[PDB]
């Protein structure tokens, strides 16, 4: 067989029912993101004369 | 076996800087098994005398590498002997035809066996420039078959200290 991907010719057994030399590849990303962020004040007085 | 005359009045203070690898032309076994996966290569040159001084850049698996050779003349211009650096001994080589300003050809020997070389000084190369080569691979005795063909794009210069060969 002529392999289309590495470019080069093989041999293959009488073992082997099917040596294919067929391509796939399949990806899946999945990419999750947070962010948060707060900030607050409290003031109080109380006087006299 | 015979000699073909190099470039007449060649000049290495005028033929000089980087020369990009177009095709090799050579019999051996090893282009014919192990050939693919071929790398982006360039000669780069300098004057030192009647001998060349020279660099080959290439990459290696990714990485890019520097080949430092003299080429030691065998006291005709244009006619080098590669200093005979490792166990296989001598090479002759030599420039056969060029202008400075486009492309080179060069020839190299070992063993009885010639062997040929195309440049251009840049990116693209002129058919009739190929055509001539061609014609210097058949001067060579071989056949456009034994012609392969280098890859051209993704070049390197400037490789760091550890990807340097220091054969001189």
């Amino acid at each position: 067989v002529f392999s289309g991907d590495g470019k080069d010719f093989y041999r293959l057994s009488g073992n082997v029912l099917s040596y294919t030399f067929q391509v796939k590849i399949n990806n899946d990303f999945n990419y999750e993101f947070y962010n948060s962020t707060w900030s607050y004040v409290k003031h109080t007085s109380t006087e006299h004369t | 076996i015979s000699t073909i005359q190099p470039k007449a009045n060649f000049d290495a203070q005028q033929f000089a800087g980087t020369w990009l690898l177009v095709a090799v032309g050579s019999a051996c076994r090893f282009l014919q098994e192990q050939g693919h996966r071929a790398e982006a290569t360039t000669l780069h040159v300098a004057p030192q005398g009647t001998a060349m001084a020279v660099s080959t850049f290439r990459k290696l698996d990714g990485i890019c590498w520097q080949v430092r050779q003299l080429y030691g003349d065998t006291g005709v211009l244009g006619r080098f002997l590669l200093q005979a650096r490792d166990a296989r001994g001598a090479v002759h080589v030599v420039v056969a035809e060029t202008d400075y300003q486009s492309f080179a050809v060069l020839y190299l020997e070992r063993a009885g066996q010639l062997s040929v070389k195309l440049y251009a000084r840049s990116l693209p190369v002129s058919d009739s420039v190929l055509s001539g080569f061609e014609q210097r691979v058949q001067e060579a005795h071989l056949t456009e078959d034994q012609i392969f063909y280098f890859p051209k794009y993704g070049f390197c210069e400037a490789a760091d200290q550890f990807h340097v060969l220091d054969e001189v």
